[PDB]
């Protein structure tokens, strides 16, 4: 729906959906087409903003420019940041291994004012990192991801904390800007500035000049302010200044003169002291004052500190009504640091510019010096200019910092999730331990901003968040929400956008509104948020704003659980964190119940391939598609074939459309990794079956028909990439061939002559990927323990070719080796609800519950599991799925059954396998399914298999008996999950041992041993058992004679020798004989020993 | 030293018995 | 081709260096000032070898970040003691993804018979070249690489009431370890005992349970008598019994048990 | 089907020139074969389908003994640039066998191995009817559907 | 289970609509102003728990013995009545992100399906909890590190030290003339001090008696309300614990055993529940750790009887000794902390054990005055 | 070797520290650039820590299993196996004696506790200040 060519999803929408969801992966093209100075954002900045907006390159540019020596004699100022067409494709990006980046450019001219004028030039600095429409970047050949940081505004903070010592609650301030010292006012400490812990709040105001009587008629009002004013030794003016110069700084000679232009260069100077326009915008609205003023405002010099103290003043006072003079009326309350008002969002662009920033900053010093060092006149910027600070600035943000992730390519839904993310941690945040409680917890304000159900499992909950489906970024870096205005009970068509602090002061109503076409409320009151974000009940005459439509406050991921309102937050949570890990499956099928989100979520995620412009597919390759347009000129996409996908999953692409097929633009034509006709289908639909079976699915486990394993349903395919290269070390040099000395012909077979395997040789753990020679000695490159499969490809890098290599490297090799993962025992299963499991059993295909028309069901998940986990959600879902594949010619009536009163659009017949949408609110409801399963489909055979109840009659495959009453049968979506006996699987018998420490190492990939922890050791002690602690902690672990001997002891089946001499004891012994303690050993009686 | 680690277990004589040994 | 040194060499360095010019201070006949402004220095350096950060100003080499001193690997969370002494990973043991395995006896378990194969890869060999299966060791070696035919008969000669420890992280009591019996199974999965879940608390949802090889006679008796699963039923808390039907056993046999009146026959 | 071979592709994980779906989508296409063979030992199949059009079931050229019964079935979809040849081996065995590896097995590059599924049955159901009353001796009549691949 | 099988009850709504109309009335004098935010806030909490209490009593009633939900519920299999209210009726009152109950509750089941406003108002709960509960697990860890290293030394070194001294269990409550509920807990499995004299000395039970519940019942039968038991507490060893001295083991079901490392074992066995430690573990840890108390509640250092003098503020409580002196005076109490509830009047008379103030009593102030 | 009783601990005085060593570090030098041996009386020297790897010789004289206890004398190293380098100390005989600061930066000062100084003046005393 509204969507070119998908295939058509029956709809159990209730409400028509008055806005359609905007473009998704928004705020991250949005942000990085904002940072560059693009025609796009300009025209949008036209229609929505003022006549002249900057660009990010533009506004950083005129942060830096003019550069001078204090003098002004010499000057230099950098504008127009033009761009040429990027350097070359992605995907000879990604194969290249090389940066997907534009050249840049400055108009830059070197003004000298005593001497003859100097012109301007366009200067070059270096390639920048530009964004795809898939809302990556490409850093040396991976693609990598910049997630949104959720960081404090700039602007003022109000806060009241109650005493300890007295009855009597404290009001304290604190302003923040974006780059300088933190000013903070408190009540009596009275100001803090650059570590100057305490001073009276009075000096400040009267180092900006201002007469006692103007102290009296600014802050008469309110107690403590005056006796605080009274309570200074330094009451005068250049006492004052003297008082807060010796408090600034203790060390320098404090001048009257000097305190002036410190003061005023530390908190009035744009360059030195800088609060961005989010700061200044956020403190005038807060304050009031400057309504109706432009950007490009400074710090806050004097008017602004008035506004403060006046409102703290006013908060002290106790009367919400406020009235500054010079400013407009604003309401007198504490701030809070959670509401999302205050909470600004940091988006690709300010994060880049804030390097960028940087390095400037790091290059305006380099350019300081060379203007200093270098000639008058004959100088010529473009001649001398450093670029490195700038390019390592940039290239050292993508390089190793934490908001510069790797993108998660499980699927395109883990990818958009990933790129529509909200970080709290990072640099500029705050840390994973510093961060208390109080930060993590949803807060009413998150609301159709960021998503309360989807976050990291781990130590991390509540901290990483993602920006919800509606929500988009402002210039300014505000969560803006859509909603519907509503004129006296009477909604609009027209949708408004809001910040949160003009929601906070309005009233909005819930999107479940009784919705007839002329949308007037028949409803006498309706359920409303209120102005702290409260849950309340009012009528139409208080509701200005209403819900533009249900599931706002949803993530994509989020979005993807049908029946989620059935669900709870926790196994909802968990069910969006596991959907953000389904694998793609080498036959995916779309499910057969879910919401519409998953056909626009694919196509919007661009790991698909869209039809740029409208035209005729010309011809159909597995390689490429080529489609003749319209006008005349042809568009052919070249399909990925097999690309290892940075999650080590497979990202396969395959055409969908036919050759004599006509396609309109922004219609699916090629297939995802996980697209079926273009709709995010990560896992399979399974005919599931709801009891416990001879407790194979006790305790939430999952039982398998081997039919999944044996037609590969849920089979995926999965490369691991090795990499391997040539370096001359100063022995001599390394060499990448074939021939090594000391080996077998056998094992050199897979390799050619160069040194390589062939392509498509399966590889047993053992076998060599790379023929490798150090100086000769053999460091070959063979295949890890528990990775096998068939060779995909082989890259080459040489010195000689033209490629972009590492820094001393000659020659890289990287192997794609994929290995085809049949859905084994061990490996974890989940639906959609968080309800998880591991495969307890693979059943033959006929020892399996079957249906009365002999159709073995796929799936068994325990009953226990449900009303405990407290997730019904998959069990609706399951349901739905029955009445989904099941067709159902609804012989409707002569006057409409009950449960279809509320019927939705057309939806009274529907086909076999007929895909079904269902809003994850405004969806299927309660007992619209007790109608829907009440439904005749005789599949085949002339009878129903389904009861109205939703339960079926299953023959035991094991035993052969019936079940003695009917079992809850249906389809459900299943997602096949990351956590794979390939990863976890781990044994070690012997093997090779660390040279630092004398244990067993720890990972699958260096064959390490399994952690043997303290608790371990507590309950060995707690059971007593000395001999099995002391076997473990000794030769097990540490001893290099013990695990030799007992090695040699097993081997020869001789008695295990009594451990002696453990590693770690000496280590200990020396370690405190190194530390100048003499620590020796004294026996019950006699004389003392050495160990050995 | 905790539980098979006293020296009343760590030191314990297990001979096979007299009318065992001649059994055999 | 790069070098990995530990920051002792350049506090030992310094310290030997320093006394080395003193020597040569003293052999000149240098004047009082430099010679006891060398000894101070000498002393600030070994002072700071012994404890770096313990007085003053540390000692920073790349990108002004402190070394590591003698009692800075005596000292901190990682150290020794907390960390390093306390817990360390081990040999003869392996970690797989827990399933239930609802026929097996209490005090049986089962095992991935690949995962098995390589967890007793001795053990197997010994009796492969104690029979005349491997004419070698080193042959037998090879074979047990290879996972030939002729392995699994014998692994159930080897494995034959033979008890593996298995070990949930974190070890919340003492039933949160268990010696088992391993049967040999098909598959990636431990075959977990539905009994031992309410004592090891593990939900059959992606958690991991390690196993462990004891070797000596003592370990492998203990590991029989003490911690065996069918001797730890009552709870050391209480002395309630742990292992007991609960979730689905609690369902089944209250259905099986449950009297309820207007039924057939 | 046991081992098919494309002179083309090497092996499963990559794509023939000229072709709507790639060697993998056609593996999991040829799984839906129904062949039908009374040979005992593996018997090697040809399909040499040049130039433009879908490529069905029926093209493939069996020898003596060997029959496909569902030829409307859709493998891949040829171009007029494209031509696919692949020669499919059909052994007889019973039930399921994993996809046996040909690097311990002496066999070449060229051939791919397939989720080989000896099936011949689809669906097979039953229901008991009650058949006389309780009294003067009653009996069990089984009535036991079955549905085969042709 | 089945959509059809879970079954909302038809009291719910029939209950809901009738505390909605009370709850109309609250928020409308809320709304008028006549009663506070917290007044309001607290009747409205207290009706819509009241209400959530009723959709548990009528799911509790309508649902059949042979019904699923009530299998996996009542039968102890899994799960509470808690859950299957949750599931049937209402999910009834959730928390803030504070700790405060939001006044409005989820009137639907999630049978019925959550409303935006509901289920967002729900992950606040949700999300504080598997916060909370994520934190719990490492701070129950860091707890047993510190209770393990503690007892490192507490293993049964000998058989016996040889010792008379032994704690006093009551055993019984009060009669009958009446069993104690926490025997098992308390004397069950434990080895007695002294021989089990009655009023006549009918002696029952002799010393190095495993207190099994024969023996344990048996005591009952005999007619005593308390018994002398062989405790840790009272041991004379010179190295950790002596076995007899312990009593019997949990693990063995017999005389624990001369190697015993009990010390660890009582570590573990104490340093596992804390994940399930859901007035809670700060106040395990504060006592464990022996820390003054969140609320220093005082106790008596001399017997005597109680005056009130309801000072301004806060409280002043003085006892009037009976050996003869001076009265004890404690200069701020907190009224809000509230007094013992024998309840405390003005002209009672209170014993030295016992604590003046409900809350937590101060262990070093209880060891000096008392020991 | 096997067996165990209670453990003791003390300072380590200069001649039980000597008595420890096997030979004097006095070269600033780890190993050499090429070879990647260490050099005579440096870090890791094979002189005073014993050998590098299991049987060998500085030089390359003697690398056979037959030879135990025998001491090379063309370098001076002993040919054992190369565990003895993890159990193995070195010493820096010192031209002045310089004081350990365990006894001193500690609270309370043992150092100044012991000869009954302030420890700011102790510090001013061993640091030269007078
Ligand atoms: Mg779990
Ligand atoms: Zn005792
Ligand atoms: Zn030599």
């Amino acid at each position: 729906n509204s969507v070119p060519g998908a295939p058509n999803r029956v709809s159990f929408a209730k409400l028509r959906e008055p806005l359609e969801v905007p473009g998704l992966l928004d705020v991250q093209t949005d942000s990085f087409e904002w940072l560059v100075g693009s025609d796009r954002w300009r025209q949008a900045a036209i229609d929505r903003g003022e006549e002249n907006p900057v660009g990010g390159l533009e506004e950083v540019l005129a942060e830096l420019s003019p550069i001078e020596d204090f003098s002004g004699s010499m000057s230099l100022s950098f504008s127009d940041p033009r761009f040429d067409e990027v350097k070359a494709s992605v995907d000879e990006c990604k194969d290249k291994d090389m940066t997907y980046a534009a050249p840049l450019f400055v108009t830059a001219e070197f003004i000298n004012n005593n001497t003859g004028e100097i012109k301007s030039q366009t200067v070059f600095m270096g390639d920048f990192p530009m964004m795809t429409e898939k809302g990556t970047f490409i850093i040396n050949g991976t693609e990598r991801v910049v997630v949104s940081q959720l960081v404090r505004s700039p602007g003022v903070y109000f806060d009241e904390t109650i005493d300890k010592s007295t009855e009597k609650t404290l009001h304290s301030v604190k302003v923040i800007p974006g780059r300088g010292a933190w000013l903070e006012f408190d009540v009596d400490v009275g100001v803090r500035i650059d570590r100057k812990r305490r001073q009276p709040v009075t000096v400040l105001l009267k180092a900006l000049g201002w007469t006692n009587e103007q102290i009296v008629e600014r802050f008469g009002f309110s107690e403590i302010m005056m006796g605080t004013l009274e309570k200074d030794t330094t009451s005068g003016t250049d006492e004052a200044l003297l008082d807060i110069y010796r408090k600034l700084r203790p060390g320098e000679p404090p001048t009257k003169e000097s305190a002036q232009t410190l003061l005023e260069n530390l908190f009035f100077k744009e360059k030195r002291y800088d609060l961005a326009r989010v700061g200044r915008y956020k403190v005038n609205k807060k304050l009031g004052l400057n309504a109706g003023k432009p950007i490009t405002s400074s710090t806050l010099t004097e008017e602004d500190v008035v506004a403060t103290i006046e409102y703290l003043v006013r908060l002290h006072e106790g009367q919400t009504s406020m009235t500054v003079p010079g400013g407009v009326e604003v309401p007198v309350e504490v701030d809070d640091i959670d509401h999302f008002g205050n909470r600004r969002l940091r988006t690709v662009g300010e994060l880049i510019q804030n390097q960028i920033r940087v390095g400037l900053s790091r290059m305006e010093r380099v350019v300081r010096e060379r203007m200093t060092t270098q000639d008058v006149e004959a100088i010529t910027p473009q001649t001398l200019i450093n670029i490195r600070p700038v390019v390592a600035a940039i290239k050292e943000f993508f390089g190793t910092s934490q908001l510069s992730q790797f993108m998660d390519q499980n699927n395109p839904l883990s990818g958009l999730t990933h790129k529509r993310r909200l970080s709290a941690l990072g640099p500029g945040g705050l840390s994973r331990e510093r961060a208390g409680l109080e930060v993590r917890d949803v807060h009413p304000s998150h609301y159709g901003r960021m998503c309360p159900i989807e976050t990291p499992e781990g130590p991390n909950i509540g901290l990483i968040g993602s920006l919800s489906v509606y929500a988009r970024v402002n210039p300014f870096g505000f969560i803006e929400t859509p909603y519907r205005k509503v004129e006296n009970g009477v909604v609009t068509d027209q949708i408004d956008y809001l910040t949160a602090d003009e929601e906070d002061r309005h009233v909005v109503a819930q999107a479940n509104s009784p919705t007839d076409e002329n949308g007037r409320f028949t409803e006498d009151r309706v359920m409303v948020r209120k102005k702290g974000g409260e849950v309340e009940f009012v009528s139409a005459d208080q509701v200005d704003y209403m819900d533009v439509s249900p599931r706002q406050m949803v993530s994509v991921a989020t979005a993807m659980i049908p029946f989620l309102e059935h669900d709870d937050a926790n196994r909802a949570l968990m069910g969006a964190n596991m959907q953000r890990q389904a694998v793609p499956l080498v036959r995916s099928e779309a499910p057969l119940v879910g919401t519409g989100m998953e056909l626009r979520a694919a196509i919007d995620a661009g790991d698909v391939v869209v039809a740029d412009k409208t035209g005729v597919i010309e011809e159909v390759s597995a390689d490429y598609i080529t489609v003749m347009a319209d006008d005349g000129t042809r568009q052919s996409y070249r399909l990925r074939k097999f690309a290892r996908s940075n999650h080590g999953t497979c990202a396969n692409q395959r055409p969908i459309v036919d050759a004599g097929q006509r396609v309109e633009a922004g219609q699916v034509i090629a297939d995802g990794p996980c697209t079926q006709n273009g709709e995010m289908a990560l896992g399979k639909n399974l005919l599931v079956a709801i009891m416990p079976w001879e407790g194979h699915n006790y305790e939430d486990a999952i039982i398998l028909s081997n039919r999944l394993v044996e037609e590969d349903v849920l089979t995926s395919i999965h490369i691991e990439e090795h990499e391997i290269d040539a370096r001359d070390t100063k022995l001599g040099a390394e060499e990448i061939t074939r021939d090594i000395p000391n080996v077998s012909d056998e094992v050199l077979a897979d390799l050619d002559e160069r040194g390589i395997v062939r392509i498509g040789a399966e590889v047993r753990d053992g076998d060599i990927l790379v023929g490798k020679v150090t100086p000769v000695r053999d460091t070959s490159l063979k295949v890890p323990h528990g990775e096998s499969g068939k060779v995909i490809g082989i890259r080459v890098f040489s010195r000689e070719d033209d490629d972009e290599l590492p820094a001393g490297v000659n020659e890289l090799v990287r192997v794609y080796v994929a290995q085809k993962r049949k859905i084994s025992d061990g490996d974890k299963l989940a639906g959609r609800h968080g309800n998880k499991g591991v495969i307890g059993k693979i059943l033959p295909v006929e020892d399996m519950p079957f249906l009365p028309d002999g159709t073995p069901v796929d799936i068994i998940l325990n009953t226990h599991g449900v009303p405990r986990r407290m997730n019904i959600g998959q069990i609706l879902e399951t349901h739905l799925g029955w009445v989904a594949k099941a067709g159902w010619n609804i012989d409707v009536a002569a006057g409409v059954p009950d449960w279809a009163s509320k019927l939705p659009e057309e939806l009274y017949s529907a086909p076999a396998d007929s895909t079904v949408a269902t809003p994850v609110f405004d969806g299927a409801q309660e007992g619209e399914l007790a109608g829907l399963l009440g439904s005749t489909l005789p599949n085949r055979d002339g009878e129903v298999m389904v009861d109205a109840d939703g339960k079926s009659t299953l023959f035991d495959g094991r035993s052969g008996e019936p079940f003695p009453y009917p079992v809850t049968v249906g389809y459900m979506y299943i997602l096949k999950l990351h956590h794979l006996v390939d990863d976890k699987i781990h044994a070690r018998s012997t093997g090779p041992y660390s040279m630092i420490t004398q244990q067993p190492l720890g990972g699958k990939a260096q064959f390490g041993g399994q952690r043997f922890g303290e608790m371990e050791c507590w309950a060995m002690q707690a059971y007593g058992a000395a001999y099995t602690l002391q076997e473990l902690l000794t030769i097990k672990s540490d001893d290099t004679v013990g695990r030799v001997k007992v090695y040699e002891a097993i081997v020869k089946g001789e008695n295990i020798p009594e451990p002696g001499i453990p590693e770690s004891f000496k280590v200990l012994l020396k370690e405190l004989q190194s530390l100048c303690l003499n620590v020796e050993v004294l026996s019950s009686d006699g004389a003392a020993i050495e160990m050995r | 030293p905790a539980g098979t680690g006293i020296s009343r277990y760590r030191n314990i004589q297990v001979q096979p018995t007299e009318e065992a040994r001649a059994a055999a | 081709g790069r070098f990995a040194t530990s920051d002792l060499n350049d506090l030992y360095r310094r310290v030997i260096n320093r006394n080395n010019r003193l020597k040569r201070l003293i052999d000149l006949g240098a004047p009082e000032i430099i010679v006891n402004n060398e000894k101070r220095m000498l002393q600030e350096s070994v002072d700071a070898l012994f404890d770096n950060g313990r007085r003053g100003r540390p000692v920073t080499g790349p990108g002004n970040r402190p070394l590591k001193s003698l009692s800075d690997l005596l000292k901190g969370k990682q150290g020794r003691f907390r960390q390093n002494l306390l817990g360390k990973r081990v040999d003869y043991s392996g970690r797989s993804v827990i399933v239930v395995g609802p026929q097996l006896k209490l005090h049986q378990c089962g095992l991935p018979k690949l995962m098995a194969l390589e967890l007793f890869k001795p053990f197997v060999m010994k009796r492969l070249v104690d029979l005349n299966h491997a004419q070698n060791i080193k042959s037998a070696k090879r074979m047990v690489e290879r996972q030939r035919p002729q392995v699994w008969d014998v692994l159930e000669e080897v494995i034959a009431e033979h008890p593996v420890l298995l070990n949930r992280a974190p070890t919340l009591h003492r039933l949160g370890i268990q010696a088992f019996e391993p049967q040999l199974v098909e598959g990636k999965a431990i075959q977990l005992h539905p009994l031992v879940c309410e004592a090891f608390n593990a939900d059959f949802d992606g958690d991991q349970m390690a196993v462990h090889l004891p070797l000596s006679a003592e370990a492998q008796a203990e590991a029989r008598i003490l911690m065996l699963s069918s001797n730890n039923i009552l709870s050391p808390a209480s002395g309630k019994p742990l292992a007991m039907p609960r979730l689905d056993m609690v369902t089944g046999l209250y259905y099986l048990t449950t009297l309820v009146e207007g039924a057939t026959g | 089907v046991t081992s098919i071979r494309i002179d083309g592709v090497l092996h499963e994980f990559t794509t023939v020139p000229g072709v709507k779906e790639d060697v993998t989508d056609i593996i999991l296409n040829l799984k839906g074969l129904v062949v039908s063979s009374d040979d005992d030992e593996p018997v090697t199949m040809y399909l040499r389908k040049q130039g433009p059009g879908v490529v069905t079931a029926g093209d493939i050229v069996p020898p003596a003994g060997v029959t496909v019964h569902n030829p409307d079935m859709h493998i891949a979809t040829l171009n007029d640039k494209g031509k696919l040849e692949v020669e499919l081996v059909v052994e007889r065995g019973r039930g399921y066998v994993p996809a046996v590896q040909n690097k311990a097995s002496g066999a070449e590059i060229g051939r791919i191995p397939v989720d080989s599924i000896y099936s011949p049955v689809l669906k097979v159901t039953y229901k008991v009817e009650a058949t006389r009353v309780e009294q003067r001796t009653d009996f069990d009549k089984l009535i036991i559907d079955v549905e085969t691949k042709n | 289970v089945s959509m059809a099988d879970v079954l909302v009850p038809p009291q719910k709504q029939e209950i809901l609509e009738r505390h909605e109309a009370e709850a109309d009335a609250i928020e409308r004098k809320y709304q008028r102003g006549a009663l506070n935010h917290t007044e309001r806030n607290e009747s409205l909490v207290k009706i819509w728990q009241d209400a959530t209490e009723e959709v548990g009593k009528a799911l509790e009633e309508f649902y059949p013995a042979d019904n699923p939900i009530i299998t996996i519920v009542k039968s102890g299999a899994t799960g509470n009545l808690t859950q299957t209210r949750t599931l049937a009726g209402m999910k009834g009152l959730v928390t803030n992100p504070k700790g405060e109950f939001i006044p409005r509750p989820i009137k639907s089941s999630f049978r019925e399906g959550l409303t935006v406003l509901e289920y967002f108002i729900n992950t606040h709960g949700a999300r504080k909890g598997l916060a909370d509960t994520a934190l719990r697990t490492a701070d129950s860890g860091y707890l047993t590190r510190r209770l393990v290293d503690v007892s490192q030394d507490v293993i049964v070194r000998e058989h016996d030290c040889e010792t008379e001294r032994g704690i006093n269990v009551t055993l019984a409550e009060r009669g009958p003339d009446i069993r104690d509920a926490h025997v098992e807990t308390s004397a069950f499995a434990r080895t007695l001090a002294t021989d089990a004299v009655d009023a006549n000395g009918n002696v029952i039970i002799e010393r190095g008696h495993d207190l099994g519940d024969p023996a344990i019942d048996a005591l009952l039968a005999a007619g005593i309300t308390t018994v002398k038991v062989r405790s840790v507490l009272t041991c004379t060893s010179a190295t950790g614990v002596c076995a007899m001295c312990y009593g019997r083991s949990m693990a063995t079901g017999k005389l624990v055993d001369i190697g015993e490392a009990v010390g660890i074992v009582a570590a573990q066995s104490i340093g596992e529940p804390g994940t399930q430690l859901t007035g809670g573990l700060p106040r395990v840890q504060e006592l464990f750790e022996a820390r003054v108390p969140r609320n220093k509640a005082p106790i008596a250092d001399v017997a005597g009887r109680v005056r009130l003098e309801e000072s301004d503020k806060f409280f002043k409580i003085t006892i009037v000794p009976d050996d003869g002196g001076e009265e004890v005076v404690y200069d701020k109490l907190s009224k809000r902390q509230r007094l013992r509830v024998g309840v405390l009047s003005d002209g009672d008379h209170v014993e030295v054990g016992d604590q003046l103030m409900e809350g937590a009593a101060d262990p070093h102030e209880v060891l000096r005055v008392q020991g | 070797v096997n067996f165990f009783d209670e453990l003791r601990i003390g300072l380590a005085t200069a001649d039980d520290i000597r008595n420890w060593s096997y030979g004097e570090v006095k070269k600033p030098e780890t190993i050499n650039y090429r070879t990647l041996k260490p050099e005579k009386d440096g870090l890791f020297c094979e002189k005073i820590f014993g050998p590098t790897r299991d049987w060998e010789c500085y030089c390359g004289k003697y690398k056979r299993v037959r030879f135990k206890g025998i001491i090379c004398e063309r370098c001076g190293v002993e040919v054992t196996r190369a565990k003895v380098r993890r159990e193995r100390m070195g010493h820096i005989e010192l031209a002045a004696p310089v004081t350990h600061i365990w006894y001193f930066k500690g609270v309370p000062s043992r150092l100044g506790y012991l000869l009954d100084l302030a420890p700011k003046d102790l510090e001013k005393i061993i640091y030269f200040a007078a």
